[PDB]
């Protein structure tokens, strides 16, 4: 596929790192330039990376459960930073506990996320969605 | 403070205390004189150190879950349910991740938002924000010993509050609550701050109050070789004993091969005792904790019971003093009280179905134990050498030089060179050694085991196999065999 | 017919066949010439005998549930679900209990009531009533090998129909499908009628058609000592071999002590092979089946998984060829397809979590194997003596004299004198010997093991302990401790 | 308390025997005269034993699942036999599968059973109920 840049990280006070390594590997293998800011990353680091590297998308991973708090407000900060319309994806284990997925998906879309992913989402689903959203297959 | 492996003087410790208690206003609730009397009034049945002694005496494995929510009354109802409906033997209070970075501002917002939403928006109990008063309410509401379980590089104030709170165990250590949990904390700093936590327990023991300490064995939960895991636990036990700790539970995370896991837990206990006595700590009561599979779980709940109960069988036959319970919700989210009670009930049923049974010795077990003890000794020997006899300084230098190296650790102080992978029987082995200081004989054995997997699978051992092993249990099996 | 342990002639067998096929009108559907060609067209993937060879070759334990309902379409949907959603490796068809007493009138009524109720009022599939045509519909609708699982003293017509039906295994034996299942059938008559069932498989094998036979190891499922259980299975394997059976799965029911159970299954397989070869049966392919806990279950479903998966761990480490799956509904009623799939998923997860792992040899294991082989040999030796070299006549005389005695057997031909109980580690032992022909050394070992339980419990070993052991697993533990 | 006779057995094509032995043992120790006809017992055997021994109650155990068929009709046969009003208990695992217990209990009381018991009923429950129903508690 044609070469595109994403920012990838794990947000807030979340230290889970293994999926971050796998996502980097998988999206890199798919032909993306992955700008991996790693774990324990506040919103501002996602936006700084996206600006510095002219990223096409920001992929927010949230595993430890506090995503609902941590993820709120990112879309507005991106707009204010001049990243209007940038793709914003969120996945992992983004809420506390097993919940009704359609409610969770609407909650994060209402927060400004373009795509919202449930537990155990394969990297490959995200890769396909991002190619589709970027018009590169 | 300079880092040395030497007990802090009373004056040194007090000076640090006065600084630490100022880090949040609940620090004012901590009065060591009053806390000693409070702690001594706790019945033995609610003292974690004393119940561990009992478990050893009786040759029982005790079950303990993970559990915590943002709000005090909700947290209490949860723990009472795990006690009463689950039949837990010990209770946790899993601390939220904001507390773990000392972000009590975010804890406070989380408490308010949790109140407003009618559900917990935190992934644990904000112990510092709830204070001594809140922590005592928890203890007074339950009938089992209580332990803080968390992942905190700087746990000094948390330790003050939970122990004055009547919680008679604290999990962690300066390596195991740094490298798996933090990116930017130096090893020296987390060792110093965990010396505080150990020294506080040392103070309490000097007044006749028994409080358990549990180094966190599983680390990143992801294919950690037994000898590296055990080197960390032995080190943390030694560093704790120097500050006056007298009741220590060393831990291990399941790798999945029953003989390797039993070898690992037996070596851990044996070498912890050996090292403590060699270094003159002769009054330390050592127990063990086995953690059920700390890697990814399958989503199917029935499959999850397959992991929970096989894990428990390994713990039981190993003679573990304690086993940490996983639930059928593990792949998805923090378990409901029902899901957690389910995991605890399945675990205790398995333990009771195996009452008194232990894995007998065999050539295979003896062989694997020799391998683990030799590997572990290589690592510890090098640490003492680097530190010129001082294990704390040796630990810092070991991390700097890759001698100690934890798979997948986010810490930038972790070399990230050593790479693990399973062999053909599912034993975790070393695929890439990095700077881990093994002899060629030791390296050879690792390669020989791995070559058997290459032959069976018809592919070279590689990082793709590591990836396959990371996903295997979630996909229904131990070993990441090809497609 | 007179009973002797000698292969029936072709003429003798045909004369019986013409009698047997008249016992219900579906007997007219059995055409031996046509059935051989039908059977030979089944793919190897659906031949039970051939898949067992594969499992042995691959060192795999395969999982098989119990399952059966009254109506044909419902039964097919059920088995498809166990195959597809459960992941079963082998399929049963559990035959209803009316069929088992040859009461095809009551089966017919049962079918009609089930249609009208919209649910099964039978506790299995009425294979004789459904006929060869219905049995073939079942086989053609699934993608795994099929076996009749039941408990039928006179199984002659059922065997004709299910084998012509393309089911390539039949469970049972003249001891194991009498004593646990019947009150008034003589041992001689069930041995004669199971010679028919074995001789039919002998016929098929002479035509190059491979069909497995499985003696029913667990018997009454209630504290059966390994040596008595194994004596029955070795006997049934020998009696089958004489009639020309070539693929045999001997079975064992879990007692719960892992070393005892692994000892039991290893002894069973080793002595089965030893006895077959010693009596000149040199072309028999022997496999093993481990049944998960056949006594009462706990009602709590999480506790039930505790039992299911510990049982599976024991099977796996024993190297069992097959394991029979229990479900979280065991204490209550015949499982739903969902509860059955749940048990199969938990079982297979456990098996795959233990891929290739075996219990290594130890002194403890060696000792228990020596005990079990010696006890077993004592029983078999006496049987051969009573029968003056003929094991079929020996078995009749052994039951008459209490040399062979099955705990809690309803058969009036069972002496009911021997009494089992667990020792202090939970191994099933002999409490009262009756006329089981053991030497004093053998008896004293049992007594010594039991005295350890009396000392620990502070009560004399007794029938009350037997009662306690009967209830213990349902109450949450293996050993019926007091209070 | 005082002396009384029960007929005890397991009905139909059911061979389950362990609970029958425990029930015999328990009711015997409670002071009853237990006339145990054992397993694989048709209705007529329960009735013939009850006549011959002048029993105060018939305790029907059904474990194997076909109780719903096997148990229908007993009360009428008892009536026709001159055992009008005899106490009739049924327990074990009396239907096929896990079912909603109130429905099942109703079902067997409609067949004429005085008392109906769920899976895993302790013998002591039946003993206390029989003592109460016989006015010897
Ligand atoms: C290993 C592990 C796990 N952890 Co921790 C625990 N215990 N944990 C740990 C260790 C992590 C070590 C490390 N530094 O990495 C360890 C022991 C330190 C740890 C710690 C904690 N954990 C914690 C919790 C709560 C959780 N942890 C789990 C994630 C719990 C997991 C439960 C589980 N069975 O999955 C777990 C067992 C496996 C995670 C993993 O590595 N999987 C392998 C990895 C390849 O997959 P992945 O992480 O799921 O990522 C994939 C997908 O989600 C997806 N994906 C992810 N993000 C995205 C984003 C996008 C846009 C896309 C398209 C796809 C994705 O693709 C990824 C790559 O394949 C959890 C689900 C377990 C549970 N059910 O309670 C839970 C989150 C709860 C929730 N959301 O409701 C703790 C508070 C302790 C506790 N209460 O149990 C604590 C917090 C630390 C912190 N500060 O964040
Ligand atoms: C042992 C056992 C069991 N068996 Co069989 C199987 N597998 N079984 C066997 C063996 C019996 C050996 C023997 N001859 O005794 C064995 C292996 C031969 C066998 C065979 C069969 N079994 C069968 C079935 C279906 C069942 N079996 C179970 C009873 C299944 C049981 C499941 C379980 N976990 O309970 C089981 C595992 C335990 C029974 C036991 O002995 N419990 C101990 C005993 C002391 O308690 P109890 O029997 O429950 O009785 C107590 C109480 O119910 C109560 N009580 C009972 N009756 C009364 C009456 C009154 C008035 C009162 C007051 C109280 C009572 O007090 C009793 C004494 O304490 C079953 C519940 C398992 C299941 N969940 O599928 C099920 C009945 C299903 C249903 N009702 O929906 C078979 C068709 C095979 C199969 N599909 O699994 C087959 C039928 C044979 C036949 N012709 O009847």
């Amino acid at each position: 596929m044609e070469k595109k840049t994403i920012v990838l990280g794990v947000i807030g006070s979340d230290c889970h790192a293994v999926g971050n390594k796998i996502l980097d590997h998988a999206f890199t293998n798919a032909g993306f330039n992955v700008v991996n800011i790693g774990v324990l990353s506040p919103q501002e680091l996602f936006i700084k990376a996206a600006i510095e590297t002219k990223a096409d998308a920001i992929l927010v991973s949230s595993l430890y459960g506090q995503g609902e708090i941590d993820c709120k407000g990112l879309r507005q900060k991106c707009d204010e930073a001049g990243l209007e319309g940038i793709l914003l994806y969120v996945g992992g284990n983004i809420v506390v506990g097993k919940q009704h997925w359609p409610d969770v998906e609407k909650r994060f879309k209402d927060m400004g996320y373009d795509r919202v992913y449930a537990p155990g989402t394969p990297p490959e689903v995200g890769i396909a969605d991002l190619k589709k959203d970027l018009n590169i297959e | 403070m300079e880092l040395k492996n030497k007990k802090w003087t009373d004056e040194e410790f007090h000076k640090q205390r006065e600084e630490v208690l100022q880090q949040w206003p609940t620090g004012k609730e901590v009065d060591l004189q009053e806390a000693v009397d409070y702690l001594k009034k706790i019945p033995a049945e609610k003292n974690f150190a004393e119940k561990l002694v009992l478990a050893k005496k009786k040759g029982i494995t005790m079950a303990q879950p993970r559990a915590g929510v943002a709000l005090l009354d909700e947290h209490i109802e949860l723990l009472r349910y795990l006690q009463d409906e689950g039949g837990a033997d010990f209770l946790p209070s899993t601390i939220d991740a904001y507390t773990r970075q000392n972000r009590y501002d975010e804890c406070e917002n989380g408490i308010k938002e949790s109140e407003k939403a009618g559900r917990s928006l935190l992934n644990g109990f904000p112990g510092v924000n709830f204070g001594v008063k809140g922590c005592r309410k928890v203890l007074e509401a339950v009938n089992l010993p209580l332990q803080a379980r968390h992942g905190t590089p700087d746990s000094r104030l948390l330790a003050e509050i939970i122990h004055a709170g009547g919680w008679t165990s604290n999990e962690g250590g300066g390596i195991s609550y740094n490298v798996p949990y933090a990116k930017n904390v130096t090893i020296e700093k987390s060792l110093l701050d965990w010396q505080y936590c150990d020294r506080l327990v040392g103070f309490y023991e000097e007044q006749g109050v028994h409080i358990n300490r549990e180094p966190f064995g599983p680390l990143t939960g992801t294919l950690v070789p037994p000898s590296m895991s055990n080197a960390v636990g032995i080190t943390e036990a030694l560093l704790a004993a120097e500050q006056g700790v007298k009741n220590i539970t060393v831990g291990y995370g399941e790798c999945g091969n029953m003989i390797q896991d039993i070898a690992a837990l037996r070596c851990l206990e044996e070498q912890t005792n050996e090292y403590l006595k060699a270094y003159g700590y002769n009054d330390v009561f050592v127990t063990t904790v086995f953690h059920q599979w700390m890697g990814g779980f399958p989503q199917d709940e029935s499959k999850a019971f397959g992991v929970i109960v096989t894990a428990t069988t390994i713990a039981a036959l190993a003679g573990a003093t304690k086993v940490i319970v996983k639930t059928p919700h593990e792949a998805i989210g923090i378990p409901t009280k029902e899901a957690n009670a389910a995991g605890i009930k399945a675990t205790k049923m398995a333990l009771n179905m195996l009452e008194g049974q232990r894995m007998p010795m065999s050539k295979e077990l003896e062989t694997e134990m020799a391998v683990i003890k030799a590997e572990t000794k290589c690592i510890l020997d090098k640490m003492f050498e680097l530190g010129k006899g001082d294990l704390a300084i040796g630990t810092v230098k070991a991390f700097e030089t890759g001698v100690m190296d934890i798979p997948f650790g986010p810490s930038k102080y972790n070399a990230g060179k050593m790479m693990p992978v399973r062999d053909n029987l599912g034993c975790v082995r070393y695929l890439e050694f990095g700077n881990v200081p093994f002899t060629e004989e030791i390296k050879n054995y690792n390669r020989e085991r791995l070559q058997e997997r290459a032959k069976f699978e018809g592919r070279d051992v590689s990082f793709q196999m590591v990836i396959d092993d990371i996903f295997a249990v979630g996909k229904g099996r131990l070993i990441g065999r090809p497609e």
